[PDB]
């Protein structure tokens, strides 16, 4: 079943210089990305420390989380969870 | 992880890898040099 959430993952320990074309890029690597959303503080304008990313692919998931958990990007290890994340726009 | 997912088109050449670990542990394999 392609038609899960499983698709959707949980990306905390984001460092305040990374937005959407950071993650993006790396995020391709373990697969297709469809949306991305940084979630970033009005009040600061920075990232508020954690983003959400979805796949085309489930696999693409997993191997996004296992290779990117624990993986120190901009000084600090960044984590990775599964988790089904429905976007408000 | 050795998956054959084609990567996405957003990706340029950057190469996040696990295992970072096991390279450092690779090369601090000596007993007398550095660690």
């Amino acid at each position: 079943n392609e038609y899960k959430d499983n698709a959707y993952i949980y990306i905390g320990n984001l460092n305040r210089e990374l937005t959407e074309g950071d993650i993006l890029t790396v995020f391709s690597e373990y697969g297709v990305p469809v949306d991305v959303i940084l979630s970033r503080d009005e009040n600061t304008g920075e990232s508020q420390g954690f983003a959400y990313l979805k796949y085309e692919d489930q696999r693409s998931t997993i191997l996004a989380v296992d290779n990117l958990n624990g993986f120190k990007i901009g000084g600090r290890a960044l984590k990775i969870d599964h988790t089904f994340y429905r976007p408000k726009r | 992880n050795r998956f054959a997912i084609m990567p996405g088109s957003r990706w340029d050449g950057v190469h996040r890898s696990n295992g970072f670990e096991e390279k450092w542990f690779a090369k601090q394999n000596e007993i007398n040099e550095k660690k």
